[PDB]
RNA sequence: GCAGUCAAGCGACAUUGCUAUGUCGGCUCUUCCUAUCAUACCGAAGCAGAAUUCGGUAAGCGUUGGAUUGUUCACCCACUAAUAGGGAACGUGAGCUGGGUUUAGACCGUCGUGAGACAGGUUAGUACCCUACUGAU
RNA sequence: AUAACGAGAUUCCCACUGUCCCUAUCUA
RNA sequence: UUCAUCUAGACAGCCGGACGGUGGCCAUGGAAGUCGGAAUCCGCUAAGGAGUGUGUAACAACUCACCGGCCGAAUGAACUA
């Protein structure tokens, strides 16, 4: 805590003795990982990955420019009412307009 | 402190997470041959689940984030100077409006979807509801982006009680206040010579006469937000003010400037147990302070409530005197006997 | 085990299931307790949560001072009234099942406890033993 | 599909292409006749400010540099294809990174100036040892009371590349024992040269050298070689 | 004044009993609690790994002074034999058949004066007086029936729970003929008797005890 | 969604303002899927600790007791590591329950001259054959 | 044109109980 | 399939240069090629962008575009099925 300790601790003691090299190795491996993920990641995840990759290519291309029948009552045979403001009496109205 | 806030994701990430959670949890397979009631219930359940998932995330933000409105004169001023209180309130109101819109959409579409009569109609209604929610979330991009940063910053702020017994180290920068703070209390703070070593109000705890104490070092004052933060802390905190002054020539600004600044901030200090400490005594021998310039300290002495302390970094003497000065004000603002039952004395068995 | 327990809990017969009424044993003013749930019990199908001597339960006061009614607070059973296996080799049971009310920290609401207090409850709860004038 | 990807970036500068080389060839050909004396210098390693100071340290003259093969083409690499009388011999002596100073004041004056021109240079020398404690910006070559401790940001550079076993507790860079960096009178390795350059120890000195000269009226190569 | 802890319980008095000539500690857990007393007491006085009725609350089930020790009926013959073997002949051990087995809570006593629960029969009161050789009185601390749990006493002084009234404090100080102070232990805990154990030259309390509490304990007990 | 916005290809990505007329439900039972709630193992996150978010494989196990709906609608209390979503004729009437739906009697509201009907609310209601499985000659 | 009374319809309190926690045993 | 550099030297790799006005004008407490706004030129080059990024509170340093040499024969970009 106390206002950016992490940055102060890094300044006082630095990163791991094998942090930068591992980061560079991971950056190099990023291309292989991306290539593998395109063939892998089946199912719906593949669709999202492909869409994101295509969007990324779109960003590079953009930046290249650097410079009813109703039955009522206790019977199913009374198919009288219908369905599509002082609603009319239900016994009188034949067409019902839902609220 | 407000570390309890877990996180706030951006609009795109939040929408993606919510949609993935809704798709994975709720059922996904339905056929046109199923009864219309089954399809209607399925789509209504999907819409309700998506709405609830969107709402719950916003609730953690509104509830998790402490409302900057009049939390405390000390905390409120610091939060305003660090996050533009107007902007903070505007963002919170925008998030509340987005949550209300999402709730309205979820309530309306569920009411509308129950009238569906075909699979295509219900699917279209569900897609429209999901698109409404997605657009509402997307419009909340900048508020969420700003809230992520303010959450990351607030979660690491120092925690102090304004009414606790404390002393604030004040004065011009490059005097040595950082070294005094590091020595008086256990706190890791840079002691570099440039005049802006302290970026924030660093704090450190120490004990005196069994009473919990903690010293706070000002970032420096010479308005800039960094300078204004210390002023608001001084004006609102009940802590004693310890104005550190550098007598040596290791500061670009002259001695007269420090005294003039102390006089300028005198109205804020005067009612808060002011004490003046002279630093860098190890390489000046203030005896060199000839009468031609001794008037500078005499002007400071014009106020009976202050005195000059010669310290080199007397390190514990300054702390003891500051604690005594604080107690003098705080106390004002604030065993049985045996009879011995007899003439015969009984002694303990050791 | 909940907060305040200073050791493992012995396996003893289940005396008080959910809804069981147990008499009070402290001067807090309450006279009976209605058990609604048992802390630390692993709920399983068809199986009503049940407590035992030394267990901590959530209960609402049914009789006594009205100020304590309608509120649910943790309670510790001091008497079980159902035979349980003691490691000393005796099948002992208490005259009446009773419990005491305490906060999650284990502090006893009442300054003192009345009547016998089970060994398996006093030993596990230091505060109960300190506030209990009788053990076993 | 498996091919190396390019780390190219949208920089504000582009390659000059073959047009610049062809233009420089014609410029060299014209200068060969415009001026009287010609020289074939060696400037394998020189700081740009040194070259700029040279270009203005004497009166009206043209200092011409360029690709070695382009300069050979301008002069001609064969006797039959030589542009001027016996100009093939002059090209035959061009070995390293060569440059031509076209001027007509005096043959002796130019060589005397080359002999007397000396300036500080890096190691690309006397032995040096790092202090046994905190390493300063100059690596102990100046009093610690005047120098400043090294910036912690470059410690990874010291560890990964310079091979020095640096450690950071109280992150002002410190080492457990004095480290020998360079021996007496030896061609320093690339790592040692980089270490010396970082410390700013420019003990070495550079003096311009010329292999041969030429004159428009002599019709032959002035085989004078001085350093 | 020394800070220690049980396995994880800050109520030292519950799991231990300390006197001017002997100390008792629970056997459960590990020897970390046992070694804490050794650092201050060493081998000057015996320290016995003893249980009472199979419980670890021996500090509250038993009461006694340098002249005697009392145990309830639930104590097995093995525990009594171990206590007899592990203590000198100068320390009496007497089985008590009283109705209230909580001797540590019912009885609060020092080397000269003792307080007991009024419900205790006169026979057990006389037995306590004879074995411990101390004056025994029936008293409560401002209505706190369990004197042994809400009060701590020693030849140097005593400490009672904060709720004790001024009149009650004066009466108890006059009766016990030692200074008394009303205060909390273990960071505001009102059960002073069970929270800590104290003798004429050593006070042991839980880690939660705050610095003001430690200072008050030291001042009242005159440990420094 | 409406009405625009520029433009790699032949209009993708990005971009401008607002915005229930059905009966299914529950007790027991076995099995299966992962779109992983909990448990195992890991990566990224202002992970200083603690606590927490997301992401990758992984279905063995675990995924509850209760106020309360006949209910289709569906909300709360508490425990627990968590109390995740689904299928097997949205399994399970010669398994049970008929709970709700639906005969013959009867009560109240509307209409109908009338008999009657409901927009409606209430009441009471009739395996001993083959194979599979579990055991066993 | 509202008392008593009811194999009338529904709600609640004391006792109670294997409906249940969780089932087990016996007799023809 | 088409461009684009190629034995007067294509790419990988090695190392050296990557300059002065200028720490360009504003805001600054610091912001010097890099927290930012409008800009983005002059002098010399074989080349060097009022500097592509890393970066110490500024610097600095590292490093990208670009150029020089040694490495010695095709390489590099897009598109098509
Ligand atoms: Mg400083």
């Amino acid at each position: 805590p106390q206002n950016d300790y992490i940055e102060r601790h890094i300044k006082q003691h630095g990163k791991r003795l094998d942090h930068e090299e591992r980061k560079r190795k991971r950056e190099a491996r990023e291309s292989h990982k991306i290539s593998e993920r395109a063939q892998k990641l089946t199912g719906w995840k593949g669709k999202q990955f492909a869409k994101k990759r295509y969007a990324e290519k779109v960003s590079m291309r953009k930046k290249i420019k650097a410079h009813k029948v109703i039955k009522t009552g206790k019977s199913r045979s009374k198919s009288w009412k219908r369905m599509i403001f002082t609603r009319r009496p239900v016994k009188m109205e034949r067409i019902i307009r839902p609220s | 402190s407000w570390k309890d806030i877990p996180t706030v994701a951006p609009a795109n990430d939040l929408l993606d997470i919510v949609l993935n959670r809704t798709q994975r949890k709720t059922p996904t397979v339905i056929r046109p041959g199923f009864k219309i009631t089954r399809i209607r219930a399925f789509y209504m359940r999907k819409v309700k689940y998506t709405g609830e998932g969107f709402v719950e995330k916003f609730e953690d933000i509104l509830k998790g984030f402490p409302n900057i409105n009049d939390v405390h004169p000390f905390h409120r001023d610091l939060m305003d100077t660090l996050y533009e209180k107007n902007h903070y309130k505007i963002s919170l109101a925008a998030i509340s409006r987005a949550k209300s819109l999402v709730e309205q959409v979820a309530r309306d579409y569920v009411r509308l979807l129950k009238f569906g009569q075909s699979l295509f109609q219900c699917k279209q209604l569900k897609r429209a509801a999901l698109g409404r929610m997605a657009t509402i979330v997307k419009k909340l991009r900048d508020p969420l982006a700003y809230l992520e940063q303010v959450r990351q910053h607030i979660g690491r702020l120092p925690s102090i009680d304004p009414n606790t017994r404390t002393l604030l180290i004040c004065g011009y920068p490059n005097v040595g206040k950082s070294s005094f703070l590091r020595c008086i209390t256990k706190s890791d703070v840079d002691v570099q010579p440039y005049a802006f070593t302290t970026k924030s109000l660093y704090v450190g705890h120490f004990d005196y006469k069994y009473l919990r104490f903690q010293a706070i070092d000002t970032p420096g004052i010479l308005m800039n937000n960094i300078e204004m933060q210390s002023i608001y802390a001084i004006a609102h905190l009940r802590s004693c003010v310890l104005y550190f002054m550098d007598l040596s020539e290791q500061c670009g600004f002259t001695i007269e400037a420090q005294v003039k600044l102390f006089h300028s901030i005198k109205p804020l200090f005067a009612n808060k147990s002011v004490m003046v400490v002279i630093n860098k005594t190890d390489i000046i021998r203030p005896e060199d302070l000839d009468e031609e310039r001794a008037q500078l300290l005499e002007s400071v002495k014009e106020v009976p409530g202050v005195e000059i302390m010669t310290s080199s970094c007397n390190v514990m003497e300054v702390r003891n005197k500051a604690c005594e000065k604080l107690l003098a004000s705080r106390i004002e603002n604030k065993v049985a006997q045996p009879q011995a039952r007899d003439d015969v004395k009984r002694t303990p068995f050791i | 085990s909940g907060n305040g327990a200073q050791g493992t809990k012995f396996r003893i017969s289940l005396g008080l299931p959910v809804g069981a009424i147990m008499n009070c044993a402290d001067n807090s003013g309450a006279r009976n307790l209605y058990i609604i749930a048992v802390k630390g019990s692993g709920s399983r199908l068809n199986r009503l949560p049940a407590a035992s001597l030394g267990d901590m339960v959530m209960a609402t006061v049914k009789k006594g001072k009205p100020e304590l009614r309608k509120k649910v607070m943790p309670a510790i059973v001091v008497r079980q009234a159902k035979s349980w296996r003691r490691r000393d080799g005796v099948f002992l049971y208490f005259e009446d099942n009773a419990g005491v009310i305490a906060n999650p920290k284990g502090e006893m609401k009442g300054s003192a406890i009345t009547g016998p207090v089970g060994k398996e409850c006093a030993d596990l709860w230091p505060r109960v033993a300190s506030n209990s004038g009788v053990v076993v | 599909r498996s091919k190396r990807s390019k780390l190219v970036t949208l920089a504000q500068t582009d390659k000059k292409g073959r047009e610049n080389k062809e233009r420089i060839f014609d410029e060299v050909r014209e200068a060969l006749d415009t001026y009287r004396y010609v020289w074939v210098l060696h400037l394998d390693d020189v700081r740009t400010p040194v070259l700029q100071e040279i270009r203005t340290s004497w009166a009206g003259s043209k200092l011409i540099m360029g690709k070695r093969k382009v300069l050979q083409k301008a002069l001609g690499e064969k006797r039959e294809e030589e542009y001027k009388e016996n100009l093939y011999q002059l090209s035959k002596l061009c070995s390293g990174v060569t440059g031509l100073l076209f001027t007509d004041e005096d043959v002796n004056t130019v060589k005397e100036y080359f002999k007397s021109y000396v300036r500080s240079d890096y190691s690309r020398p006397l032995t040096f040892t790092i202090p046994e404690g905190i390493v300063y910006s100059r690596g102990g070559q100046i009093p610690a009371e005047e120098d400043v401790p090294m910036i912690h940001s470059l410690e990874p550079t010291m560890r990964n590349k310079f091979e020095i076993p640096t450690k950071i507790k109280a992150g002002k860079i410190t080492i457990d024992s004095p480290y020998l960096v360079c021996t007496e009178g030896e061609k320093l390795d690339v790592r040692q040269a980089l270490i010396l350059k970082q410390f700013g120890i420019a003990a070495s000195e550079f003096k311009v050298k010329v292999s041969a000269y030429y004159d428009n009226d002599s019709s032959t190569v002035e085989s004078t070689n001085i350093n | 004044a020394t800070r220690t802890q049980f396995e994880n319980s800050n109520e030292i008095g519950v799991f231990s009993k300390l006197t001017n000539t002997y100390c008792l500690v629970a056997v459960g857990g590990s020897e970390n609690f046992y070694s804490a007393f050794e650092a201050e007491l060493g081998d000057a006085i015996p320290i016995v790994h003893t249980t009472i009725a199979g419980t670890r609350i021996i500090g509250r089930m038993t009461a006694g002074n340098r002249r005697g020790l009392l145990v309830p009926t639930q104590t097995t013959d093995q525990e009594l034999q171990h206590l007899r073997n592990s203590l000198p002949d100068s320390v009496k051990i007497q089985r008590v058949e009283e109705r209230l087995s909580a001797l540590g809570n019912v009885i609060c006593c020092n080397d000269y004066v003792a307080l007991v629960h009024p419900d205790i029969d006169r026979e057990t009161e006389e037995l306590i007086s004879d074995v411990l050789g101390v004056e025994v009185f029936r008293q409560t601390i401002s209505g706190n029936i369990l004197v042994g749990s809400y009060c701590s006493l020693s030849n140097q002084g005593g400490l009672v729970h904060p709720q004790t009234s001024v009149q009650d404090q004066e009466e108890l100080s006059s009766l016990l003929q030692v200074p008394l102070v009303a205060g909390t232990v273990n960071r505001g805990s009102s059960v002073v008797g069970a929270g800590m154990v104290v003798n004429d030259y050593l006070a042991v309390t839980g880690l939660d005890t705050t610095a003001p509490e430690l200072s008050v304990i030291e001042s009242i007990f005159r440990l420094q």
